[PDB]
Formats: C-alpha cells, sequence, structure tokens
C-alpha cells in the first residue's frame, strides 16, 4: 500500500468527531516493523543474493 | 602603460603632438578615454563618499560634465552620484542557509565517487 | 612511411573487420556482465 511492508496493524478505537457528525467507531492504525526469529533468519540469508532495499557493499548501493 | 598602472597624472598628450604626422587628430579623443577610466575606477573605489571629495579628482567641477560621463556609469543625477553600486557586490559570500548552490558541486562529486568505489 | 600492403588495406574492411564484428559483441556482453556479477559477489 506503500513500498515497504504489505501489512497494517490495527487496534479498534471509539473516537468524538466533530463536523456535523457523530462520535464514529474506527480502527486505528498502529506503526509496523519486521522481524524473526534465529531458524527463519537463516534460510532468507542464504537464498538472498537479490538486491534489496539495499545491501550495502558500496557507496552506489546506499542511492538506490 | 600609464593607464594601466593606474596614473592620470603622467598619462602624457605632450608627446602624442611631438608627431603632428596625424597622431595629433587621435589626441582629441583620448582626452575623452582618460576621464572615462578615472570615472570607472571611481565606482568601485568607494563605498560612499562625499560629492565634494570626488569631484576633484574627476576633473569634473561644472554641474554639465558630471552628467555627461555620469549616464555611462549608470549614476543618477550631476553633483549627486550613487558609487556605491560596485560596492555591494562584494557583501553576499555571508550567506548559509541555502546549501543548495552556496556548498556548489555536491552531483558531480558524488557522481564521481560512485564509480570509484 | 606509406603503408606496405595497399591490397591488404583495401580488402581488409570487407574481409576481417566484417566478421569480427559480430565476434566482438559478444565480448562487449561479456564486459557488461563481468561488472554486474562483481558487484553481486561483494552482496
Amino acid at each position: 500500500k506503500d513500498l515497504g511492508l504489505p501489512t497494517e496493524a490495527y487496534i479498534s478505537v471509539e473516537e468524538v468527531h466533530d463536523d456535523g457528525t457523530p462520535t464514529s467507531k474506527t480502527f486505528e492504525h498502529v506503526t509496523s516493523e519486521i522481524g524473526a526469529e534465529e531458524a527463519e533468519e537463516v534460510g532468507v540469508e542464504h537464498l538472498l543474493r537479490d538486491i534489496k532495499d539495499t545491501t550495502v557493499g558500496t557507496l552506489s548501493q546506499r542511492i538506490t | 602603460q600609464y593607464l594601466m598602472e593606474g596614473s592620470y597624472n603622467k598619462v602624457f598628450l605632450a608627446k602624442g603632438n611631438i608627431p603632428a604626422e596625424s597622431y595629433t587628430f587621435f589626441i582629441d579623443i583620448l582626452l575623452d578615454t582618460i576621464r572615462d577610466e578615472i570615472a570607472g575606477c571611481i565606482e568601485k573605489a568607494y563605498e560612499k563618499i562625499l560629492f565634494a571629495e570626488a569631484t576633484r579628482i574627476l576633473f569634473f567641477s561644472t554641474p554639465k560634465k558630471m552628467t555627461d560621463y555620469a549616464k555611462k556609469r549608470g549614476w543618477l543625477l550631476g553633483p549627486n552620484n550613487y558609487y556605491s553600486f560596485a560596492s555591494q557586490q562584494q557583501k553576499p559570500e555571508d550567506s548559509t542557509i541555502p546549501s543548495t548552490e552556496l556548498a556548489r558541486q555536491v552531483i558531480e562529486y558524488a557522481r564521481q565517487l560512485e564509480m570509484i568505489v | 612511411s606509406f603503408l606496405g600492403p595497399e591490397p591488404e588495406d583495401l580488402e581488409d574492411l570487407y574481409s576481417r573487420y566484417k566478421k569480427l564484428q559480430q565476434e566482438l559483441e559478444f565480448l562487449e556482453v561479456q564486459e557488461e556482465y563481468i561488472k554486474d556479477e562483481q558487484k553481486n559477489l561483494k552482496k
């Protein structure tokens, strides 16, 4: 939905919203991160040799 | 050599009348030129000085003479003049707030550096 | 001074050069590939 993760995390919230409108039930988003446990890390690291967000190996890697 | 040096007092025009082999008709239009040069140098010279101090060195002493060359300089009116234009130009080195141009060659240095590594 | 084999010089353009050009184009491809690969070993 952006360019990073395809995941959003939500919690149901009730909040008063005013412009001529009553109190609304909505879903308020909370930000997400990435992270894994050792088993997962092992397979992805050997398999990866792709270009990524950045690998890091040169100055030029950093511009991407 | 004298004009280049910055002298407007040992310049000579008397030595151009020693030949009268039609060098005698060039002096006519080289009493203009000496005047022109003093006047430009004075624009650079003063951040701002009094009218009185500057006219005796121009060798103008009538307001008509002041007006005539003042047009060329960009100076406004006759005894009144703005010598200040030229001085004003030096001062902008002070800025720092807009970085892109002020730093300079930001694109250039980066590009070559990236190739090398 | 002047070049020794003028029949070889006139003939060579059509002969050796034309044929070679294809072989060279592969050689160009191998040059870009090495760079990509070189950068890939670095990852």
